RNA sequence: CAGAGUGUAGCUUAAAAGCACCCAACUUACACUUAGGAGAUUCAAUUGACGCUCUGA
RNA sequence: ACCUCGGAGCAGAACCCAACCUCCGAGCAGUACAUGCUAAGACUUCACCAGUCAAAGCGAACCUCAAUUGAUCCA
């Protein structure tokens, strides 16, 4: 016997170019096929989503893992001495700017 | 993407008296080091007596020569076997 | 006669007004690359570097024993360093830093000396929020 | 293994509400915030409710 | 005490002084002598073949 | 399908046979220093950056350092604070205007004053707007000073045996953008006295609208070879001081190059409403900050599975509204 | 003792740098980290004259 | 023999995809006790129901884990 589960409707939910604003999931996944990058954040599932209005970018950014995170310390201290490990990364590119000043009044 | 240039860009996986004689150790240890040769593992073995080890694998003939000569130039050393004298050291090897 | 929308075109003017955006993701990647300027230390073997840098990667404010006037007169010298920078900094206007060290970095003397210069000079090492809304 | 324990506060009294804890130990006493008081308060354990 | 920590001080640096020295002469002598090998082999290689390949066993 | 790459890979070469005999970087600290380098290197596949962004003098050097250390002797060291305004007067003295390339670069001085074209400030400027007795209140470049400490013109010194000092809001106040607002304008002037050289457009203090954010007024100071002339009365009329210093640079500015710079933020203050009522003679102009409104979708006939508050979001406004009845 | 290549500390499409290296402490030891340590344009006005490497006698 | 849930293959590269097809497992633990209030904007196991993520704000500091669960009325 054994189990049949149902597909789970993973994967990118917006693509390289796509107007995504603040809050809109951009990709889900189990572990990471893409990264958070700029403006872009990770929810408990590992759910990448847009911080900011803007447009969608992926790039290939060089990784490095966080000290205090021990299993990805170790794998780069194993890579020999010219090696860089690379992933890609999802960054929101802002479009309308936070501020503009407006004239309230003439005192 | 697979079918993009950037394809492998992420690939990773393909990359990847006792006291004296504790001094000499470290010493062996850290000529080998030096020289580009691996290391493997390090014991501490059982009037007293008191036992080190250096174990050491792939070195070629004339360097190997060198290396030994080096050790010989205290305690005693063993290893064709090639013991020498001044606790007790036994740097194993594997050539 | 006015204009509706003055443009103050100032680079660091939101950065004051505590308005303008940082990068808020990087969150698997090291350093955060959340803030407005960064107190990036650099040591090496002889000479021990200090920056101030924006998301930009522009360099505003540095202090180096490499500069040479400070050569003449470790972490002595790192405090010197860190002291240098700090009146720096007031010169320039950077009265506030984000500074993320390794722990071990962090754990280390020197960096601690460092961050009481630079707390002496007037700059504080955590930086205001956003502010939304 | 680990009881259902509700807990009442002392301060700030109404306000009840319901943790895990091992069947085998203590009575539970727990500092946690009442939106009643607006501060943190003690509450102390006070009937098992469900056992699991 | 202060001066017995002072005095300590100085000559744990001296020590190291004189490591560092040792050692350099010490890997000196290894060049040395690697660059002897270096020139035997090019010179058996230059002579008599067979003597050169037994040497290299 | 399997696209060859554009450029060489990363991580081709350093594979090699074998991977035992490599050095592997055991610490952290060099893989972090080998990232900084990647990153600051270009690449060809977007990326960030695309998205976003004397012998003598030395051995004299070297000599003094020994008899430091000769003096320490170290012992000290096994804690002493060093001095620092010598330091800083060191700085001045050597690569001080170096340094001050860099703050203007980022304080996009060069990019709206010059409208590009980079320039090293050689010559030291030392301005200071005096408070009361003591202390002169220093303008150091990129320093915070208030409108009212700058009420009235400051003192100048630079040490330099001609020169032209000149003072420019950078922003563009009220009217239309790229366009400055001059605040005086000294010239032909021998050596280190203001009083001694002339003055075309005399000091107004700095008037930056209430929360109109922050502004960079900038000091001008530049070589004069040869002495020039310079095109207005004692005068607060606003149309007469608006002048960009591009073209001013450019159609005049030929047997002269600037050597000496210091920039300086401005807010609101209470000064601010005076200079505005009293010589300027009109109403000062409020300026709040207005950010772009809440987005929200587009209004749905039956929500699904939205809140209550689904209604709430569109909505004008609040107060309970009452058809025809 | 006659020629050729030259000649920044171990090493560099460095220009007094960065990598290497040494001592102590943590380490079985190595490794990491933290404190410290030491080092250089061979010398006189691009030219000449001292030091190597190499080839002759 | 099986009947609910999850992971891997079939299903090699956005999702989706069966069989009394092939293989693993779950029906819990552990740490907390601000597992406090609320809230823009999204995802969604192809319906609905169930699930998920979540900026800001107000309160405070200075969650881990794959599955680990069950409607209504009634008690
Ligand atoms: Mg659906
Ligand atoms: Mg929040």
């Amino acid at each position: 016997l054994g189990g049949k589960s149902s597909g789970r409707r993973q994967g990118i939910k917006k693509m390289e170019g796509h107007y995504v604003h603040a809050g809109n999931i951009i990709a889900t996944q189990r572990h990471f096929r893409w990264h958070p990058g700029a403006h872009v954040g990770v929810g408990k599932n590992k759910c990448l989503y847009a911080l900011e209005e803007g447009i969608v970018r992926y790039t290939k950014e060089v990784y490095v893992p966080h000290p205090r995170n021990t299993e990805a310390v170790d794998l780069i201290t194993r890579l020999p001495k010219g090696a860089v490990l690379y992933k890609t990364f999802v960054h929101v590119v802002p479009a309308k700017p936070e501020g503009t000043f407006k004239l309230v009044a003439m005192l | 993407y697979k079918t993009k240039p950037t394809h492998g860009i992420g690939k990773y996986k393909h990359l990847i008296d006792m006291t004296l004689a504790e001094s000499y150790a470290q010493y062996v240890h850290n000529l080998c080091n030096s020289l580009s040769i691996k290391v493997e593992e390090s014991y501490a073995m059982p009037l007293t007596t008191h036992e080190r080890v250096v174990q050491i694998s792939g070195l070629s003939a004339t360097f190997a020569e060198i290396f030994l000569e080096i050790i010989q130039s205290g305690v005693r050393l063993s290893v064709x076997x090639x013991x020498x004298x001044x606790x007790x050291x036994x740097x194993x090897x594997x050539x | 006669a006015v204009a509706p929308e003055f443009t103050n075109r100032n680079p660091r003017n939101l950065e004051l007004l505590s308005v303008a955006r940082k990068e808020r993701g990087w969150r698997t990647v090291f350093p955060s690359r959340e803030f407005w300027h960064r107190l990036r230390v650099i040591r090496t073997q002889h000479h021990v570097e200090a920056l101030v840098e924006h998301q930009n990667g522009k360099v505003v404010v540095s202090a180096s024993t490499r500069e040479w006037a400070i050569k003449k007169h470790n972490v002595v010298a790192c405090e010197s360093i860190g002291r240098v920078l700090a009146q720096r900094c007031l010169e320039a206007g950077i009265n506030f830093m984000v500074y993320q060290p390794t722990p071990w970095e962090a754990a280390s003397d020197s960096m601690k000396r460092l961050q009481s210069a630079m707390t002496e000079g007037g700059v504080v090492l955590r930086e205001p929020q956003r502010i939304y809304e | 293994k680990n009881i259902l324990v509700r807990m009442v506060s002392e301060a700030g009294t109404g306000f009840c509400f319901n943790t895990k804890r091992n069947r085998l130990r203590e009575k539970l006493t727990l500092l946690h915030y009442d939106p009643v008081v607006k501060q943190r308060v003690l509450f102390v354990e006070k009937k098992k409710i469900r056992s699991l | 005490t202060f001066e017995e920590t002072e005095r300590r001080a100085l000559l744990l640096k001296k020590w190291s002084l004189y490591k560092q020295q040792e050692r350099k002469m010490e890997r000196d002598t290894i060049r040395a002598m690697l660059e002897a090998q270096q020139e035997a082999l090019e010179e058996l290689q230059l002579e008599s073949p067979k003597l050169h390949a037994e040497a290299i066993k | 399908r399997r696209t060859p790459p554009l450029g060489p890979m990363p991580n081709s070469d350093i594979d090699l046979s074998n991977l035992e005999r490599l050095e592997k970087y055991r610490s952290f600290d060099r893989y972090r220093r080998r990232a900084e380098q990647e990153a600051q290197a270009p690449h060809w596949w977007r990326t960030y950056r695309e998205y976003f962004g004397r012998t003598q003098q030395l051995l004299e050097r070297k000599q003094a350092i020994q008899e430091l250390r000769a003096n320490v002797e170290e012992r000290a060291a096994r804690t002493a604070s060093v001095p620092l305004d010598a330091v800083r007067a060191e700085w001045e003295r050597t690569c001080g205007p170096y340094h001050k390339q860099r703050l203007a670069e980022y304080y996009g001085l060069y990019r709206d004053l010059f409208h590009g074209a980079t320039f090293v400030p050689r010559v030291p400027l030392h301005v200071a707007y005096a408070v009361g007795e003591d202390d002169l209140m220093p303008v150091y470049c990129g320093n915070e000073v208030t409108p009212t400490e700058a009420a009235q013109a400051p003192e100048v010194t630079y040490e330099a045996e001609l020169w032209t000092l000149l003072l420019t809001s950078l922003d563009g106040h009220l009217l239309e953008p790229d366009a400055e607002y001059l605040h005086w304008l000294l010239t032909n002037i021998p050596g280190n006295r203001v009083a001694e050289g002339q003055v075309t457009c005399p000091y107004l203090p700095p008037f930056p609208a209430r929360g109109s954010g922050i502004h960079r007024l900038a000091f001008l100071l530049f070589k004069q070879d040869q002495p020039i002339d310079f095109s207005p009365s004692p005068c607060y009329q606003l149309a007469q001081r608006t002048f960009r210093t591009f073209d001013f640079y450019k159609k005049h500015q030929e047997t002269m190059t600037p050597a000496g710079l210091s920039f300086f933020q401005c807010r609101w203050d209470d000064s601010v409403t005076y200079i505005f009522h009293q010589l300027l003679d009109m109403r000062e102009p409020v300026f709040e900050f207005v950010r772009p409104p809440p987005y929200h979708p587009k209004q749905k006939r039956f929500p699904h599975r939205q809140p209550l508050r689904y209604l709430d979001r569109y909505r004008d406004s609040h107060e309970p509204t009452y058809g025809i009845y």
